[PDB]
């Protein structure tokens, strides 16, 4: 028959042409395409469509999906479309039209007796986030990140030890082995970074052979040209990634010396703006090079009225600096610059910075990577208007550019894009379901490897799952053996071949990293800009092609006081 | 109304019925108190208690299970004993019998 | 006390409501979590008093008004649900559009 | 010597002829028999009976029990007696007289060096409850149920997904395998139900071969005559049970059509009253048939002043119904009838309904199965007086009839009575110890497979275990490998033979279901009544042999505000 | 160059000659030695010493330590010295000077790429405590003890059962096996005690062969001369320890009879003062014998104004005594004596009592063993002044005497000193880091087997680990497989040989007990005094060589209201 | 703050007592858990004030009377026990038959 568009939206979620506001921001997305056949949408419930002989078929388990997310509004780097999502064997099976081929047309996702259903009508579905700057200071960080919508965590550490407080390093074979074993207990995908600060190659090869998927070069352990060259040489031969936190003190040379030491080899630069560490005051100029994959840590995102004030003492505690030692306070201050902090936000909007990360409990907030990325997008739309790439009266392109920062780009940078990072067929089914009013703030459901791992849950003894108090609680996907089956522990190719998983008796599924040396700035999705950027040594002013890059500090931000109890 | 209250029917319970008993005068000659349990083999109690150990052979106190009789220093009193049952095999205590009887 | 998991869970709700109660007292416009906690705690006490489910479904819509909460909050709460031990056992109270 | 009866009761608990009030209800039980020899009761403590050579013997571990519950007042379907309970190898060894054969008479339960002691004098001991209507919406339900006194949970689900929110189904081999693995982490015995709504037999056989012990037919997935027939055919060949939630809409036929489709084959009818689902308004007439094992879900038990009011919105959320869609609200209302809700309570009192269950978080309260069963018994005694079967001035028979509803009957219905369900020799030692003042509300100790799994525990740092705050905390029986050894995962005979436990690497003890097809109404302990029941299509009045069946709504109930903080 | 002593202390912690106050007590320790080379101290952080080519060398993992605790102030039975501590393979590698041999002098602890760093400057480091009087009433006790600084727990129990409430016994093979399996889930080293009260040797041998490392003789199970002799005979042949709680009732004989039954064989006497159990009123005279290793439980330590008042009801609940039964209250009162309680404190100061323990939730506080030991030391210094052994103007000797009470002495007594008990090379790296202001009260870091297991942790989502709320949370060393690798399950030599670990499939590292029969009073470090002690049968007055031993009750104690919220 | 497990556990008791305190203030007759929490919290504060164990064992019997609690409650509480940090360390306070 016929149905009005509003009534339609209320039943199956929005369709082509409808716009949706992201949380309480000024960002609006417009449905670009709808893969359904009007009248044939599948809906589950009492007397609905997904029933025997109707929307559900007679096929065996092998010929139908294990899980279907009905009427989902997908937001990913490749599009903002309405469709059903099929999951089979813990992986994304298809994005299309679900149902029963026996009576329905255009069915690409068959529903059978073996199919579970998640109703996504009126919800937005995205890939799980990937934070590549984790300091394993405590295991509790995993639950915090998962609750925020982050399903993969890459970093290093051994617990609350001085070395880990300051750096993302899991030092040596013994600690690496121990942390790989501990990883089986966490409900997120994990990859570890070893200590890359050494001028003896074999000391690095041992760590890679033990299991790390990357090496962290940190100034606290000595970010010298010799150490940098050594780490990159080993990375080039073992196909692992190097993450850099450069020499802030300019002790061994200036930024140009470090860049020269890198010698055009692929490298991921952490907190490229500089506040989190790096050559003062021009480490930000690294984003101009083709071999540099630049990311930001989150406390400087976005530039607000209280940003500068909170930074000094945060800096001190994170790096074990003494406020009574003049040289210690002088170097802390040289890292905090209003000029570079303001420019960073614009560089993200332009696609010059390609990733966002946390820097968990070491000058960063583990549960705020996604939230802050969207706050930057909002502040940039408000200040700069539409991007040159925008088409139509929506912010679709800006949304695709920003979501790529914590999903596909971190995956490409670390050689794990073959497993996770986006909603594409064949990738692990790490999905996050959001209600539009809470997009980027509080998820409705977090799926790991095809099983729900955490979600808001009301009174356990209640007659329904909705009564108060409603707070996040671990689900079956986070329990024992089910967890092992739904998570991945990433290993280096060498470790995988050496039988490290068998030796340590790792229980989780194993994935190997690859393609860490071949990625370059041009490969970052929607964020491949290489600007002719300069920093004034005296004023710290950032300029691109001579024009001054800057922005204004926010007094109030969306995704803040309206959602949190504290 | 009292939650979980009992409604015990009035009367008394006769304990260890149909079993041999005997009375014995016991006196604590020690300087410290001695307390004996209901099922302890009386013939093997603390040596400071003076009584006819021979008469108490294979006997225990004829008192409700789990209760005891206390003897302060110098205290003298008459107690009633009841014979052990089962296999009438005594093992443990001061290791004086360690077998049947 | 022999507190069961559900009793301890409700202590979390009670405490969240204490936070909101003090803020409302200062004259602040309540946010999303504060509003849900305040109205929920109100209902739980109603049940302890012996009020009927029907009475609470109504009274619950008069705890907070649109002028006492932040913009958008009323729309973020289409309804509130909470269970409590009434004189006749556990019952569910559903308050539709509590804030107007 | 001699001792007064009151003093005796204070030391060893009540004996023959003494009566005890169950919590704050009007139900009184009278000790029917005492298996002790007066004067030879065993008591543990400083200077008590259980000591070397005295109440404790010289036998080796093989010749004595591992655990003895002293002076317990047993309440089970077969009797209300005072006795010692011996547990050996995680199973009930004997019910009799404990002690040392060397010096004590009539000893049937030998206590030796290898024997642990639990003092039950003044306490009531019952079998662990069995809830056969679980929706695995969240893992937290297991702790809630265990704390309430339920040790076995049968149901289906995959977590907080739409399908599970509405139905007790674990769809297909992948999800079934995943949930069987997750089950090892839970401190209760578990059996899973698959999705039985299909007209292709092989799609059902796959699920049974994967591990489910039953199939749920639910109207939300299409409870049609074809689907029903298919599920029953497979059940008949694989010895598994079918649970039914019929066609409320009368879409494929009326109740007589469904009954015809069942064709006299054994089937467990969920929430037979109808509010939780089923042919409107006469699904309750199913309790008249010999092949139907009928149960109630708990929110309608017992009929109270607030019952009707809370049901509408509960119904809506549980079945994903839209209150704006007229047809959705009309079918919700047709399920809520004062007439059938009031009659249900009486039908339980008469033994026409044989089981009580929860319907956890899908129109039911997981921690209130036991509590509500006793509230019904209380309300029925208050309204109808003594049962025709009562003997003496006590409620012993009514108590045996009601305890059977959540213990032995659910066990028989699901083919697990050979392992659990009652305090009988050879069955798993799943026991619950209660203080009379808190009977059915808050247990003193919950034992799983011979080990205490959860119990109230005071200040951990205190000098004794009693100081405040006292709340339920997991014990050793709920920890890692000890848990695996003390719990059971039930599998179908086919799954057991296929080596599913080995393939999934299940760690817990395995038990197989059997005898699901041969049970009938006549086999339900103390609840085998098949009444000539009718429901008036217009008025909804329930009549048995022409007489109207009804009851009055309670304004206040026992086991309520006197015990709970909220 | 030159640096002032105060500035030096602020940067690297105190050095030779400097004194430090222990928490808020009157005890002061003086650094006896410093193993560093002034100017060559290693410090980690931004621009510090531990960096590539500088304080960190080029050696492979095999030639450097996994972890280094820099500038630690060690407090152990052998000395109070300043030094770096190296940990390799989960064990103490060396105590000396850390750094890089390439550019630094006197380096004995090489730091390389594989080395993690824990900054201990300004902190005190001690061995993990060892509590040998644990009642396994609940698993939560393990976290409580670990948080207090206790890393090894020896005791017995099966959970909250009457037998365990009263005694430290895990009865028989079945329960022993179950508890050994449950132990893998706890973050502390564990050894179990079986029920030693039997006059049949084989019933004891079975338990030892099943896994217990000792046998508890308890009066509640009958502490008769026959049972005592039997347990000691088996202990002598299987190299396990016996713990005694004697016959308070003097039912089988007086203290001299029990001592005669022991016949000069090695035995550990629990709560030797008597309040926790033992021959009334002279069990304390046992500390005069060479074969007796005497310990105190903690509620009587130290003697305070509220001590007596709280004891009666504590006694009753712990031993299942009836306050209405006259004989039960009379025997409870005969155990509580002001005279012996006051003397106990002095006997500890003199070295006559060699160990402190808890008696967890059975007349003892699991989280207060360390705390109360120091409170006694404080009260003794205040009342008696300096010990005859003191040298210099400090309390170094008294500190060494007292720390030995909960570290090395319990280890020697139970045959585990080859694995734990002190900071010596080759022993398991169970270390506790303390800030001087919180010494003995709240640890800064608790390390188990080389990994941090628990520590205070602030806001998980914070930018640094320090923001409030800060409370103890489990770390990686307490997680799954990492935990198994960092903890030890102690077994008897017989169990180890029988393949018990393989049979039960224990996952943790295994250690075997040995040397339990050869230890004597003369072997207790700094606590080997055998005084000619007498107790007046009428007045209960304790005298040593005729002189009256006594002390005054404290009205206020340090390490109390200044640190705790409740 | 470095709160240990026991300190956090006591926060649960304190909060449970806040619930009871407000209900008693409304004039309700307290139930079993509310009564135990109220009296327990009272003792903990007594210890913080520096009162002796002996004094509290007595004072604790005068917090609630039989007329302020529901029927049967006094009989469900033969005694109450709680520990707190007194000036002289942790001590156990046992109050026999607290409600009369
Ligand atoms: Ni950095
Ligand atoms: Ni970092
Ligand atoms: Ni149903
Ligand atoms: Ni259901
Ligand atoms: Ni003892
Ligand atoms: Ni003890």
């Amino acid at each position: 028959s016929n149905i009005s568009r509003q009534a339609y939206a209320d039943m199956f979620g929005p369709t082509v042409g409808d716009k949706v506001r992201l949380a309480d921001t000024e960002l609006w997305i417009e449905v670009e395409d709808d893969l359904t056949t009007y009248g044939e949408e599948v809906k589950f419930g009492g007397g609905k469509v997904i029933r025997d002989g109707m929307g559900q078929g007679q096929m065996l388990a092998a010929d139908c999906v294990d899980l279907v997310l009905t009427n989902a509004l997908i937001v990913d780097h490749w599009g903002i479309v309405k469709a059903d999502i099929g999951v089979k064997d813990g992986r994304i099976f298809a994005i299309g039209k679900a149902g029963n081929p026996d009576i329905q047309p255009n069915v690409t996702i068959p529903i059978g007796a073996a199919t579970e259903v998640i109703a996504a009508e009126g919800k937005i579905v995205t890939a799980g986030g990937i934070d590549t700057h984790i300091h394993w200071i405590c295991p509790q960080q995993a639950e915090e990140a998962l609750v925020s919508g982050v399903t993969t965590m890459v970093g290093g550490g051994t617990g609350p030890a001085a070395g880990t407080h300051a750096t993302t390093c899991t030092p040596g074979p013994w600690y690496i082995s121990r942390m790989l074993q501990a990883a089986d207990s966490l409900p997120v995908n994990i990859g570890l970074l070893g200590k890359g600060n050494v001028s003896q190659p074999d000391a690095l090869r041992e760590q890679v052979a033990a299991g790390v998927i990357g090496l962290k070069i940190h100034e606290d352990w000595g970010a010298t040209p010799a150490a940098i060259d050594c780490a990159l040489t080993v990375a080039d031969e073992m196909d692992i990634q190097v993450a850099l936190h450069s020499d802030t003190l300019n002790e061994s040379g200036f930024v140009e010396d470090t860049l020269a030491a890198i010698g055009g080899r692929t490298i991921h630069t952490f907190h490229t703006e500089g506040a989190g560490g790096g050559h003062a005051p021009d480490i930000i100029t690294a984003c101009a090079h083709p071999n540099i994959l630049p990311s930001s840590t989150n406390p400087t995102l976005p530039y607000t009225l209280n940003t500068i004030d909170e930074h000094l003492d945060m800096l001190m505690v994170a790096h074990h600096l003494d406020p009574d030692i003049a040289e210690d306070v002088a170097f802390a201050e040289s890292r905090i610059r209003r000029e570079t902090i303001a420019a960073e936000d614009v560089l993200h909007d332009l696609g010059a910075f390609s990733l966002t990360s946390s820097d968990s409990q070491a000058m960063g907030r583990v549960g705020e990577v996604i939230l802050r990325t969207w706050q930057v997008a909002h502040r940039m739309k408000v200040q700069r208007g539409a991007l040159a790439e925008e088409t139509g009266d929506n912010d679709n392109f800006r949304v695709k550019r920003y979501i790529a920062k914590y999903t596909i780009n971190p995956a490409l940078t670390h050689g794990i894009a073959h497993e996770v990072g986006s909603i594409e067929v064949g990738k692990l089914a790490d999905l996050v379901v959001w209600s539009p009013a809470f997009f980027g703030v509080k998820p409705a459901t977090v799926i790991k490897g095809g099983m729900i791992a955490i979600a808001p849950m009301g009174d356990i003894n209640a007659s329904i799952p909705t009564p108060q108090p409603v707070h996040y609680r671990p689900m079956f996907g986070a329990l024992g053996s089910a967890r092992h089956h739904c998570r991945l522990t990433f290993l280096s190719q060498a470790a995988a071949a050496n039988g490290v998983a068998e030796r340590l008796n790792l229980r989780s599924a194993i994935a190997v990293v690859k393609g860490c040396r071949t990625v370059q700035k041009a490969d970052m999705v929607h964020n491949s800009l290489q600007p002719n950027i300069t920093v004034d040594a005296q004023t710290y002013e950032v300029r691109v092609d001579g024009e001054l890059i800057t922005s204004e500090p926010a007094d109030v931000l969306p995704m803040a006081q309206r959602y949190f109890l504290f | 109304m009292i939650p979980g209250e009992y409604h015990v029917k009035p009367g008394q319970i006769a304990l260890n019925t149909g079993r041999a008993t005997c009375r014995v005068v016991v006196e604590n000659h020690g300087d410290r108190p001695i307390q004996v349990g209901s099922h302890y083999h009386f013939a093997e109690v603390n040596p400071a208690l003076k009584f006819d150990r021979q008469q108490a052979a294979g006997y225990r106190l004829n008192i409700p299970a789990g209760t005891a009789v206390r003897f302060e220093p110098g205290q003298k009193r008459e107690v009633e004993l009841v014979a052990f049952a089962g296999h009438r095999a005594v093992f443990g205590f001061r290791g004086e019998v360690m077998g049947p009887l | 006390m022999e507190l069961t998991p559900r009793e301890k869970d409700k202590l979390l709700l009670f405490t969240a409501a204490l936070v909101a109660e003090r803020r409302l007292a200062r004259g602040l416009k309540l946010n999303y979590p504060e509003s849900v906690a305040l109205i929920s705690a109100f209902i739980m006490e109603g049940a302890r008093d012996g009020k009927s489910v029907a009475s609470l479904m109504e009274e619950g819509r008069h705890v907070l008004t649109r002028e006492q909460v932040m913009e958008g909050v009323p729309e973020m709460i289409p309804d509130i649900q909470v269970e409590a031990t009434f004189p006749d056992g556990s019952k569910l109270v559903t308050v539709h559009n509590p804030i107007i």
